[PDB]
DNA sequence: CCACTGTTACATTGTAACGGCA
DNA sequence: TGCCGTTACAATGTAACAGTGG
């Protein structure tokens, strides 16, 4: 119980700013490789904008 | 013997009545808050739980 | 009469108002209240009443009604 | 040290003392001369908002003899900043007529216990007096 | 604790109550060895005359 | 009835005096 | 000693109740 009740506040921080910054995008992250693909899909679309 | 123990039970007894009025008041400040907030106030911003 | 005291607790504990709350329903799952806020109303209930209730006899105001059912 | 003192809010505290006895006459500054003191005071008005900088004003310009006063007047504010939060930790401030505050005084001093003891002794002999003679 | 006492009282009441019993047969007791004295005397009496 | 007065029970802020403790 | 909690006040402001007479 006290190591996960130390671990916790840092998941729980961390879920918060994942959940701001996937709904802030119409897509909802579920997986590291996701984020990558993600950032693929940004600098298509940056590169095209630009 | 026994008397001083009914004595303490009645300390203890005092004691829990006081933390109760304590517990009971602060459930009566939150209603409130709780019923004004719901304007997506606690959805995600104040409610910070880390 | 009386029951103006449950009936107006349970709302000043769950945010209802005094007519919100039906005998049929139940306060666990059908008034928003977890275990945490049932614990809260149960232990406002007995402090009203300056009165007192076990565990076991607490856990069977689940519903609406119960919560006068044991206090007349 | 048993209440945590917090920078934002006692130098809140202490600009609106200040203000207040400013506006009440006292002379909050050391500056005999009036135009010195003056410009004090509008130093301290337009300081409003500044923690770290109402501070300096204080240790360069307050009056000496009124820093026991606020030191005090700070102190007791806190603990009833502190103390307001919960209803057990609250006081409750009433009024006595003059005679029965001299024999409940006279009691406590005669006692050596204070106010709320002697009148928690007092009330728990009652009791007691009730229950002997029921 | 407050069951626990409750019921340490009644324990208390019951072990009180036996003694009292005991008390009684106490008292019995005493009166039957008064008697039993006063035989006593009453034949050593007899023996010497 | 209605208004005005007297009174009690608080709150709010400020202050002086003790006593504990580094 | 100087800070820090703590007590016992003082002064003023308010809400609420009880009276009184027009
Ligand atoms: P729920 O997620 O609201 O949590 C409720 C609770 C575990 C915090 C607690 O209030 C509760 O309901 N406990 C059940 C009763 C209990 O544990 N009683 C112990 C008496 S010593």
């Amino acid at each position: 119980i006290q190591s996960l009740t130390a671990r916790a506040p840092v998941w729980l921080a961390a879920q918060d700013t994942l959940n701001q910054l996937c709904e802030q995008s119409g897509e909802t992250l579920a997986s590291s490789n996701d984020v990558t693909e993600y950032m693929q899909q940004l600098l298509e679309r940056e590169r095209e904008a630009t | 013997e026994m008397e001083n123990v009914q004595k303490k039970l009645r300390k203890l007894e005092r004691d829990y009545y006081q933390i109760r009025e304590q517990v009971v008041s602060a459930k009566a400040g939150w209603c409130a808050v709780m019923r004004m907030v719901k304007d997506n106030g606690v959805e995600r911003r104040l409610h910070r739980r880390e | 009469t009386i029951e103006e005291r449950v009936k107006k607790i349970i709302g000043e504990q769950l945010g209802v108002k005094q007519e919100e709350v039906t005998n049929n329903a139940s306060f666990v799952e059908d008034l928003g209240a977890d275990s945490l806020d049932t614990v809260e109303l149960v232990m406002a209930l007995e402090e009203e009443f300056d009165t007192e209730i076990p565990d076991e006899e607490a856990e069977k105001i689940t519903t609406v009604q119960a919560a006068i059912d044991y206090i007349n | 040290m048993k209440y945590q003192q917090l920078e934002n809010l006692e130098c809140g505290w202490k600009w609106a003392y200040l203000i207040r006895k400013h506006q009440e006459g006292e002379p909050i500054t050391k500056y005999i001369e009036n135009s010195a003191a003056h410009a004090a005071v509008d130093k301290l008005i337009k300081l409003e908002s500044e923690p770290v900088r109402v501070l300096e004003w204080i240790e360069q310009h307050m009056n000496p003899d009124l820093f026991n006063r606020m030191k005090q007047t700070i102190r007791a504010r806190r603990k009833r900043h502190f103390n307001a939060e919960h209803q057990h930790t609250r006081k409750k401030s009433i009024d006595l007529d003059f005679p029965v505050w001299h024999r409940l005084s006279a009691l406590s001093q005669r006692r050596g216990n204070t106010l709320s003891e002697t009148i928690v002794q007092l009330i728990e002999d009652a009791e007691r007096k009730e229950k002997y003679a029921n | 604790s407050h069951k626990q006492l409750a019921t340490e009282q009644y324990r208390h009441v019951e072990m009180a109550r036996e003694l009292a019993e005991q008390s009684g047969a106490s008292s019995d007791l005493e009166t039957d060895h008064q008697a039993a004295s006063d035989h006593l005397n009453l034949v050593q009496t007899a023996m010497r005359q």
